[PDB]
């Protein structure tokens, strides 16, 4: 998957 | 320079009272302040300190927490409030000024005191070797004390102090840091020592020299006094 | 008239008449003082950190 | 390590705290050099500032606290003391416009300006050129042509043009046209306008200094 | 995808230029105390925060995106994400502080002398740091190294802040979008707008009580610098804060369009602020532009 | 009569003096001190930085105890500094902040300060009231005041931006002697170790040696091209060093009546702001408009070293009576103690 990102 | 003290008299045991001293003629805010007490026949002992900035307050362990020392620089007045004050707190108290810088003379001025009649370790011991010595005008006498620690600090000051208390008056500074004379002290006083053993010489002895001589240390609080040596003319 | 000029001559002739010593002897004296106080100087002779008060 | 020395450190930091408080007070006040030939010229402004060596006048206007340094009585070579003022906010410079008629004094004033406006210590420092004696200069212009001290002058012997030409013959002395600014004013007899001008010039010089402190200028 | 190459390249470049720029601003401002005015003290705090941005974001956002796995483990996830959020929050509040200091210095110039002291500057730095450390505490608390399995049949974990309740995450990212963008942005636009009016009214008064050509050009250059700072602040932060707000409300489909390369570019834009601020402040303040020459 | 007489007689005297000097110069200092081994490099470190001032320091002076120093800054404060601890012993609020000289009395009882207000204010450090108060306002100078130096608790020698130098009695507050022969501003003074003489540098590029008690100018020295901004006696009292804005220092010997050596370099176009000698006299330390102090071998006339640690004009440069340390005040507002 890997859907996302670190907030900043 | 004057230090006029009031707030004394009879107190019921275990009460409270506010001892006061109004300063006059000196920059009271510039000076640190000490209270010293004299039991009705024993020697001097230190009570409290408040520095020029009103910081670094210290008290003796024999009064710690029981008393509190405060000052009012905008009113040139000093306020030792005593709480829960016990029978062993009965003494003549003294307001004493101090100022700390290279070449200063702390404990130079002692106020006239106030009587307070209470209706009935880890410190430097000043082993003042002798209670009394007889002397005559023009004699010479050596007064000595031992400190439980060498007062020769790493900077090379020996924090020994000597006071004379003439009968019926408040103590006066004679010598500060072992070998410096106070302003207004005759040049015939001269102090010396090794840092741990000390002598005060009183050459060309005068009838004005009579009284009790108290040693004191300033290497560590509490500022323990010696028992005093009485000179009998 | 005189208070800046004749009084100046009276000063300058007093400076003229003063005794003088040869520059050779003045310099020899200066280097004799410099040698005589060689060890007396903590900057010429470097100072141990035990003797120097200004150590850390 | 310390025992009684700790109370000397307490005293030292109490002193440092008082020094810092007087450093705040000294930086909050604004420092004005006052310069110019003649006693009466400077005196006129010192008088109009509505609330023996260096004479220092303090005044508060619109909650700004001014220090004005009348150096005039010092009668000593500027080169050896003027560098005291390397950090003043403005140089108030007075010249009496009558001085053109009088024993060349206007040339002495222009030379003093050509120095003070170019002196290395004042390189970034504003100047407030107070032209004094407007009324006496108007009367003199009805008597004496301004060309009496300016051979190059060619224009009307009437107040406004003679004044403008003098103001140019000063402002063109400033080599440092872009570092300095020269806040020339004509002394108002009606009061409250002179110290208002000083306050506005000081305000604008504070603005320019803060712009440079911000690195915007 | 080929684009990870241009990621590697542009991240490497902006990392190098940021570590350089900030290290130079630090060495200049520490090694010349005559530079250390209130504004430069703030610029020191800014350059420190932008170096912290560079070190704690850039590798930890490239290499985890190049490998597509957070190799370093949960404690490094929590600590790095904390230092990211903190450095962002400090850098923002320091930009707001600089903008308000400048507004005092130009628009309220006499009152400014009352209160623009080094003691006030260090007070407000300590306050903004303590505040940012406080409000960023949710990052180590609720960031969890939530696992997945990658398509190679290897289990791999993703560092994701995941404050449990979805509406509570929407609330948190709304509050963050307000207090770290819209309030900073409105306050900075009010500050530089009023500085702009206070200079433009001076221009019109000069052209219509003394001015000079280079002193007008300086005012023009100031208006340019202020507009550029405002615009580049928006260009840097509005992309990432809107991406976050999208992830907050529209999570799955928002993340699908922006996962991978897009968010790598968006975060490189966000970190471009950390490079621009050394430039568009310190390295274009003429005082500093010379002091760096007088420095080593 | 006329200057066409008395200025010609004065010129014939000036020629007689210059001839006598050229007759007394049998060698320069270089060839005689070439017999002396070089001092080598003098590395020295800032052992203390005294950070208490807020504006430009103009003057500092070491006490005889080689421990306290006075320092004077246009923030309007004297600070007494314990150079061993950095402790501030006193900080005196000066009534006219534009001060550019101070001295610490050889007893340590008093400090003096003065500047663009002509007064040399004497401050009693050792009152019973424990504040520092003005004992005297020594008022009667007319120029700005450029140096004070105590001879004793009751006598101070003071130099002015007017023509004059003046010896004062503090107890009365009156000039006991005015020294008049300087045509320009008298920048600087130093008392000889005996306090029997002092030497005075002026902007007329002359130095004058004054008999404290007689009032007479004993000698003039004129080898400088411009203002003698600074002056110091060599620690034996037989010679003195004169710092000038001409970017040179010159050593003059009283018995030689003559310049012995000039300290200069092509790199050194900055003027000299202060000079003092190490206790041996072997090092002459000079402060400059360049943000440096140079250490000169007073005999060999070469740079032993440079005290680099300043970022503005070194305004004042005191060497302790012990030779233990060198104090370098600066327009940095920092006061750095060196050895």
């Amino acid at each position: 998957d890997y859907m996302g990102w670190m907030d900043f | 320079v004057q230090l006029v003290e009031s707030g004394g008299g009879l107190v019921q045991p275990g009460g409270s009272r506010k001892l006061s001293c109004s300063a006059s003629g000196f920059a009271f805010s510039s000076f640190g302040m000490h209270w010293v007490r004299q039991a009705p026949e024993k020697g001097l002992e230190w009570v409290a300190y408040i520095s020029s900035g009103s910081g670094t307050i210290y008290y003796a362990d024999t009064v710690k927490g029981r008393f509190t020392i405060s000052r009012d620089d905008p009113k040139n007045t000093l306020f030792l409030q005593m709480t829960s004050l016990r029978s062993e707190d009965t003494a003549m108290y003294y307001c004493v000024r101090s100022i700390y810088y290279y070449g200063s003379s702390p404990f130079d001025f002692w106020g006239q005191g106030t009587t307070l009649t209470v209706s009935a370790s880890a410190d430097i011991v000043m082993t003042q070797a002798t209670s009394s010595v007889p002397v005559t005008p023009g004699e010479s006498v050596s007064i000595s004390c031992r400190s439980s620690k060498s007062l020769l600090h790493s900077n090379g000051n020996t924090y020994l102090y000597w006071f004379l208390q003439r009968p019926g008056q408040s103590p006066q500074l004679l010598i500060y840091r072992m070998s410096n004379l106070a302003s207004g002290v005759p040049d015939r006083f001269s102090g010396s020592g090794s840092g741990t053993a000390f002598t005060l010489t009183i050459s060309r002895l005068e009838a004005e020299d009579v009284g009790v001589y108290y040693c004191m240390q300033h290497l560590e609080y509490p500022l323990t006094f010696g028992a005093g040596t009485k000179l009998e003319l | 008239s005189i208070a800046q000029a004749r009084k100046l001559v009276e000063q300058l002739k007093m400076e003229a008449n003063i005794d003088r010593i040869k520059v050779s002897k003045a310099a020899a004296d200066l280097m004799a003082y410099c040698e005589a106080h060689a060890k007396e100087d903590p900057l010429l002779t470097p100072v141990p950190a035990s003797e120097n008060p200004f150590r850390e | 390590l310390s025992a009684e020395d700790k109370a000397a450190v307490e005293r030292s930091k109490m002193i440092d705290r008082n020094l810092r408080e007087d450093g705040e007070k000294a930086a909050r006040e604004v420092k004005l050099l006052l310069l110019g030939a003649g006693e009466s010229g400077k005196s006129t402004i010192v008088k109009q500032m509505k609330i023996t060596g260096i004479v220092e006048t303090h005044f508060t206007f619109k909650d700004l606290h001014f220090k004005m340094f009348d150096v005039g009585a010092q009668r000593s070579e500027r080169k050896k003391w003027i560098h005291c003022f390397e950090g003043v906010t403005a140089i108030i410079f007075c010249v009496a416009l009558s001085d053109y008629d009088l024993v060349n004094r206007m040339h002495e004033s222009m030379k003093l300006f050509d120095s003070i406006c170019n002196n290395k210590w004042f390189t970034d420092t504003s100047i407030i050129l107070f032209l004094n004696k407007k009324d006496l200069f108007e009367e003199k212009i009805k008597k004496s042509p301004l060309t009496i001290c300016y051979p190059e002058y060619a224009g009307s012997n009437t107040y406004e043009e003679a004044a403008a030409y003098i103001q140019c013959q000063f402002e063109d002395l400033n080599k440092r046209k872009d570092t300095k600014e020269i806040y020339t004013h004509f002394t108002c007899s009606t009061d409250t306008k002179n110290v208002q001008f000083v306050f506005d010039a000081v305000t604008d010089v504070i603005i320019k200094n803060n712009l440079k402190d911000c690195g915007l200028f | 995808e080929w684009q990870p190459a241009v990621q590697i390249l542009l991240y490497s470049l902006i990392f190098l230029l940021s570590v350089l720029g900030n290290t130079l601003v630090i060495t200049v401002l520490i090694r010349n105390k005559r530079m250390r005015t209130v504004t430069n003290i703030f610029l020191l705090s800014l350059a420190v925060s932008d170096l912290m941005l560079c070190l704690f974001c850039m590798p930890f956002n490239l290499i985890p995106n190049l490998l597509k796995d957070f190799i370093f483990g949960s404690a490094v996830c929590k600590t790095t994400t904390y230092f990211m959020g903190t450095s962002v929050s400090v850098s923002t509040f320091n930009l707001v502080a600089i903008s308000l200091e400048r507004y005092g210095a130009i628009c309220k110039p006499l009152q400014s002398r009352v209160w623009q002291t080094k003691s006030h500057a260090l007070k407000v730095i300590a306050a903004t740091w303590c505040l940012s450390f406080t409000i960023m505490t949710p990052y180590p608390i609720y960031s969890n190294l939530v696992p997945f399995t990658k398509n190679n049949n290897q289990t791999a974990n993703m560092c994701r802040f995941l404050l449990p309740n979805d509406v509570m995450q929407q609330s948190w990212h709304t509050f963050l979008l307000l207090i770290l963008f819209l309030i900073p942005g409105i306050v900075m636009m009010v500050a530089y707008g009023l500085i702009s009016l206070e200079l433009y009214q001076g221009i019109k008064f000069e052209a219509s009580s003394n001015s000079s050509a280079a002193n007008l050009m300086a005012k023009k250059r100031v208006i340019r610098m202020l507009i550029v700072i405002v615009v580049l602040f928006f260009l840097c932060w509005m992309p990432i804060f809107s991406a976050n707000a999208w992830r907050a409300y529209d999570t799955a489909s928002a993340e699908r369009r922006l996962s991978g390369t897009p968010i790598s570019f968006i975060l490189l834009l966000s970190y471009t602020s950390s490079c621009v601020n050394p430039i568009i402040y310190c390295f274009m303040n003429k005082r500093f532009r010379l002091g760096f020459m007088a420095t080593f | 009569s006329e200057l066409d007489q008395l200025r010609q007689e004065a010129e014939q005297l000036k020629n007689q003096i210059r001839d006598a000097r050229k007759a007394c110069a049998d060698a320069t200092l270089s060839q005689i001190t070439n017999n002396i081994d070089p001092v080598g490099r003098i590395q020295m470190r800032t052992r203390r930085t005294l950070r208490g001032h807020l504006a430009k320091i103009y003057a500092m002076h070491w006490g005889t105890d080689s421990r306290l120093l006075v320092s004077a800054s246009q923030d309007g404060k004297l600070i007494i500094w314990d150079s061993y601890t950095t402790n501030k012993v006193h900080a005196i609020p000066l009534r006219s902040s534009w001060v550019m000289t101070c001295a610490y009395a050889p007893s340590g009882n008093y400090v003096a300060c003065g500047g663009l207000d002509n007064i040399c204010s004497i401050y009693n450090l050792k009152t019973r009231e424990g504040n520092v108060r003005v004992s005297r306002e020594l008022a009667g100078h007319t120029g700005y005041l450029s140096c004070c130096r105590f001879l004793d608790d009751n006598q101070i020698v003071t130099s002015s931006g007017d023509t004059t130098c003046a010896l004062w009695d503090i107890e009365t507050g009156q000039q006991t002697t005015t020294f008049t022969g300087h045509t320009g501003d008298v920048m600087s003074l130093s008392l000889a170790p005996d306090t029997r003489l002092f030497v005075s540098g002026a902007c007329d590029a002359s130095a004058k040696l004054w008999d404290v008690r007689e009032g007479m100018c004993r000698q003039t020295f004129t080898g400088h091209e411009s203002d003698i901004n600074a002056i110091c006696f060599f620690p034996n009292g037989n010679a003195f060093a004169t710092g000038s804005d001409d970017a040179t220092c010159r050593l003059f010997d009283l018995r030689a009546d003559q310049e012995l050596m000039t300290y200069s370099h092509d790199n050194i176009i900055c003027g000299i702001t202060s000079v003092s000698f190490s206790k041996s006299g072997r090092l002459l330390l000079a402060g400059y408009d360049d943000f440096n102090c140079n250490v000169w071998d007073a005999l060999k006339a070469d740079r032993a070293g440079v005290l680099a640690g300043h970022d503005n004009r070194v305004s004042c440069l005191g060497v302790t009576d012990d030779g233990m340390a060198v104090a370098t005040g600066s327009w940095d507002s920092f006061l750095k103690i060196w050895n």
